[PDB]
RNA sequence: CAGUUUUAUCCGGUAAAGCGAAUGAUUAGAGGUCUUGGGGCCGAAACGAUCUCAACCUAUUCUCAAACUUUAAAUGGGUA
RNA sequence: GGGCGGUACACCUGUCAAACGGUAACGCAGGUGUCCUAAGGCGAGCUCAGGGAGGACAGAAACCUCCCGUGGAGCAGAAG
RNA sequence: GUCUACGGCCAUACCACCCUGAACGCGCCCGAUCUCGUCUGAUCUCGGAAGCUAAGCAGGGUCGGGCCUGGUUAGUACUUGGAUGGGAGACCGCCUGGGAAUACCGGGUGCUGUAGGCUU
């Protein structure tokens, strides 16, 4: 019968990383957040204020409120069985954004791009993305030599 | 004695070592690892010969010193009294428990320590003997004697090297003399192209 | 014989400190206080007015803030003073406030707010806090970021400050640290802070210094009597300042004449050249060897 | 050239009694320095508590002063009158300090009366050359240089240039 | 919509490993001045000289770790 | 098995936990039923343990002074 | 090339010993009437400007430590799945696919995304 604290099994979880003691670099704070934006979760032990509990350390959510120093989040949670939406307030320090959406918001604007432009030319510009096909059949050209017997080697005692 | 060594012989718990946790514990009876003129030189004992170990099991200390023991005084008698350096290259950590049913009986059944033990894995050296290169026929007579008192199997293997150190056999003389390595009673120490020069013009000059 | 403390493990085990705080100009804790804009405002920068005391001269800058380095958008120097006409003792309390009435309507003439909000045009010494004007664009704010200077009563750092505000800048104060505070009873003069805003301390030595001895007014005095100033002169210069000179505030940064491009800083030595210094000495240390013995 | 900021003069001179007992001991051993400089001394206290001597945590028990400028030379002159000017090696600190403790206050000029007896004190010297406050200011600290650090030698050599000050093997 | 996979992305401190790196445990020699002692020892004295056993400093060496760690996999956990 | 003996009968800290989270036994090593007008709340100013070299009685250890000094100190209690 | 305020994990930027430093600059330096403080005008605060290159300064140097990246160690250690595969058991081989880390040997030692005054 194990311990219902607030910080269970938190040794090396709010630890901070090796040789990166000391004070929070000042480009942590003066970051943008809007609503509508995702990110992720990390803690942290130094600001010990508005710390989120143990079990959020790697979740993913987006926004829905801004405050004066902190975000309101959604995320996602499962409790033996079924899944709940559940919504925190979360300080500054403990958070970051995710560059998840980025290649997708860099595919948008590269198939508009590759879409307006080749559809007044009446070309058939292949829009989907297609997994790694099976390689093509090719030569390989051995100038002169012949390729380079190998041998098992003999077992011998090393130790 | 105690309980016989049928029982504590295969590897099966966590390690549990004498510390902040564990005191209570009595003391080993193997107290010197090594013997013979141990003040030795690296130029004077070119043989090598160990015993590597094969089962993953556990070995007593009092098997680590009733094995010393029985190869000395074959020593003594066949290759002399300054002819050779035995060392034991175990140190017996891990502790084991027991239970004593002296009425409670069964209930709140956490041992005590009894002894200590060393863990062996596979291809693993327990002892080790160098002399010189003259007695080779004396120590493959030993370690087949040692080899009553541990259990299990093992195996006896002359080395490759030079003495007790990582180097090879040839080797080693061509090195000392374009003098990249220096003689430190029973070590060497090894001089690299990468330090600062004044070690340089202190070993040249 | 003692244990090196410097050793390898002293080394491996040594996180540094940020470079501002190794080169010791700065506090982080007193700064982010002061620059962070609070998250429901989304990209209001957040005006501070940087001040600096050097031995020989007066810096008073404004910049807010960003993630790449903060930045200025109007400074103002105390060696531009020789303009106008105020040529000695260039860093005393009186050009602490004359900077910061340069940089007042310099920005003030950056913006095209020269008229409206004037601010004080004369120089008594009380509270004026300036009120913003209904219908007309709004006033202008700017928190102050002394730094590393001890703020206790009577520094030259706050002349610079009664000096923006008077110029028209508003900034939050109360007149507590001014020269004219009584540590004993609380109350507040603005005769002494006028006595000690046009220079009349700094006169003052024209009779501790001009009776009681003479050669000690050559030792110390040798730069306004070089330049014919009497301790009389202790004479106004604002409604030069104020006029029209802030249609150049920059100077009209100076054309760059076409420089030879001299460089006078020898270069890093290179690979293939400390690969050959030790053959060098390896060699010469074998054929002074041999040689002698 | 000797570039003239390499001079060696003094930045300061410590004072200290130490008599390990409060009450009156210390109370009329606080006179000494008063007559001997003109400015008023500093109590010192205790650490921790020993059970042998018979001195308790956060008593206090000494008393020590600092001298500038033109003050320590005058003073300095009264030590080296009394100590006869024949100091010895080992005396000098190997970071270019030195000092020393008189055995009575008689010796420095100073008149007995019946009601305070003779206090034991102690001198120390500390060197300097022009550049030492940097390592304090609270702007820009910074360090020396070490080439512009005083060893025992030149400071044995600048007692022995100026006071006349023999230095004897022992 | 999915008890699944791919392509982008962050999270984790387990097996292994490592003490010539910290926190703890541990074997044997090597060079030094004594850094201090108990005794030889010549000594009206010594770190003079000492055999040193010994601890002390520096480079090396033999083995270890559930409540120790620089590094750090496999499977696996959210998001799009 | 009951009994005598214990509290695993409400809480927290490391470990068992099998690299998210969750997870048992009369499994381990440990503690609590309080204390404080400051040991709470702001601001200025300082930097610790240990170590060296010195200094009158002063010694293993009183105080002073100089240098090295990434936490080896401290933060009321158990441990992170 | 410098000064002001910075950015990023803040070391490719640290530490130790050397050396050259043009002009503008930064600084040690000259001092104590001015309600700034101290036992002490050293530190802090102010009023200054005769005089000069040590300076956390700036730049280069060390067959340097340290750090940052690359090979070796190694398809080794480990490992998801499976077998009427051995073996008395301990544990080890195979198919299937993933796959590390030290020692050791090499190269690098501040970019400045930065705004204002400035080798110009
Ligand atoms: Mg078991
Ligand atoms: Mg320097
Ligand atoms: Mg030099
Ligand atoms: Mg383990
Ligand atoms: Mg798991
Ligand atoms: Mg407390
Ligand atoms: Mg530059
Ligand atoms: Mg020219
Ligand atoms: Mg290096």
């Amino acid at each position: 019968t194990n311990t219902k604290g607030k910080r269970r099994g938190t040794r090396y979880m709010f630890s901070r990383p090796f040789r990166k003691h000391g004070v929070v670099p000042l480009a942590t704070y003066m970051r943008i957040y809007k609503k509508g934006d995702i990110v992720d979760i990390k803690g942290m032990g130094t600001v010990q204020k508005g710390m989120p509990h143990k079990c959020y350390h790697g979740k993913t959510g987006r926004v829905y409120n801004v405050t004066q120093h902190a975000v309101g989040i959604v995320v996602n949670k499962q409790v033996k069985g079924k899944i709940l939406a559940k919504r925190i307030n979360v300080r500054i320090e403990h958070i970051k954004h995710s560059k998840s959406r980025d290649s997708f918001l860099k595919r948008v604007k590269e198939n508009d791009q590759k879409k307006k432009e080749a559809k007044e030319k009446g070309t058939w510009v292949q829009l989907k993305r297609q997994p790694a096909p099976p390689r093509e059949a090719h030569f390989v050209r051995t100038n002169g030599k012949e390729p380079e017997l190998l041998e098992p080697i003999p077992y011998e005692f090393m130790a | 004695g105690r309980r016989p060594a049928r029982c504590y012989r295969y590897c099966k718990n966590k390690p549990y070592p004498k510390s902040r946790f564990c005191r209570g514990v009595p003391d080993a009876k193997i107290r010197i690892f090594d013997l013979g003129r141990k003040k030795a030189k690296v130029d004077e004992f070119p043989l090598c010969g160990h015993m590597v170990s094969d089962e993953y099991e556990q070995l007593s200390s009092e098997a680590l010193e009733a094995a010393r023991i029985c190869a000395n005084k074959y020593m003594v008698k066949s290759c002399g009294k300054d002819g050779f350096h035995i060392r034991v290259r175990l140190h017996p950590f891990h502790v084991i428990r027991i239970n004593k049913m002296l009425q409670t009986g069964m209930r709140g059944a956490f041992g005590k320590p009894q002894g200590t033990v060393a863990r062996v894995h596979i291809g693993q050296v327990i002892m080790s003997i160098r002399t010189k290169l003259q007695n080779k026929e004396h120590v493959v007579e030993a370690l087949r004697r040692a080899k009553f008192k541990f259990p299990g199997r093992q195996k006896i293997h002359i080395s490759k090297k030079w003495g007790f150190t990582k180097f090879n056999a040839d080797e080693f003389e061509d090195m000392v003399a374009e003098k990249r390595l220096i003689p430190d009673g029973c070590g060497v120490k090894y001089i690299p192209n990468r330090g600062p020069l004044d070690k340089w013009r202190a070993l040249h000059s | 014989f003692v244990k090196v403390v410097k050793n390898k493990a002293y080394f491996k085990r040594y996180q540094v400190k940020f470079r501002r705080r190794r080169e010791g100009k700065t506090d982080y804790y007193a700064r982010k206080r002061l620059v962070i804009q609070d998250k429901n405002k989304y990209n209001t920068p957040k005006y501070r007015m940087i001040v600096r005391v050097t031995n020989r001269d007066i810096i008073c800058q404004i910049a807010y803030a960003r993630i790449e380095g903060d930045m200025i958008v109007c400074a103002a120097y105390a060696h531009e003073l020789p303009k106008y006409g105020v040529k000695v003792g260039l860093t005393n309390y009186a050009a602490a406030y004359c900077t910061g009435l340069l940089l007042a309507r310099r920005l003030l003439n950056r913006f095209g707010m020269d008229k409206i909000y004037e601010g004080q045009v004369e120089v008594t010494g009380d509270e004026y806090n300036v009120e913003s004007i209904d219908g007309q664009p709004g006033a202008f704010t700017c928190y102050l970021d002394a730094g590393l200077a001890r703020t206790t009563t009577g520094n030259k750092v706050f002349g610079a400050l009664k000096g923006a505000v008077d110029g028209g800048l508003s900034i939050p104060h109360s007149t507590k640290r001014f020269p004219g505070y009584d540590s004993e009873s609380k109350e507040f003069n603005a005769e002494v802070h006028r006595k000690h805003i046009m220079g009349q301390n700094v006169a003052d030595y024209m009779r501790y210094l001009m009776e009681e001895d003479e050669d000690a007014y050559k030792k110390q005095f040798s730069q306004y009597i070089k330049n014919n100033v009497t301790p009389d002169m202790m004479e106004e210069m604002y409604k030069k300042a104020h006029a029209a000179i802030r249609e150049n505030p920059v100077y009209e940064k100076k054309p760059k004449r076409e420089v030879k491009k001299k460089r006078w800083n020898r270069p890093k030595m290179s690979l293939a050249q400390k690969k050959d210094r030790v053959a060098q000495k390896k060699a010469s240390f074998l054929r002074a060897q041999e040689r002698a013995a | 050239k000797e570039n003239p900021m390499r001079e060696l003069r003094i930045r300061k001179l410590c004072l200290n009694i130490c008599v390990g007992e409060s009450g009156d001991r210390l109370t009329r051993a606080a006179k000494v320095l008063e007559q001997l400089t003109g400015q008023t001394p500093v109590f010192s206290k205790a650490r921790y508590t020993v059970r042998s001597f018979g001195i308790r945590r956060n008593e206090k028990i000494a008393v020590h002063c600092t001298v500038r400028g033109a003050k320590a030379e005058e003073i300095l002159e009264k030590g080296l009158k009394v100590r006869e000017y024949e100091l010895r090696k080992n005396n000098f600190s190997d970071t270019g300090n030195f000092g020393f403790g008189i055995q009575e206050h008689i010796d420095l000029g100073i008149k007995y009366d019946p009601s305070i007896g003779i206090y034991g004190l102690d001198f120390y010297v500390v060197l300097g050359r022009p550049g030492f406050s940097i390592a304090d200011k609270k702007r820009r600290t910074g360090c020396i240089g070490a080439k512009h650090r005083i060893s025992k030698e030149e400071a044995m050599r600048w007692f022995q240039q100026k006071y006349d000050g023999i230095i004897l093997p022992g």
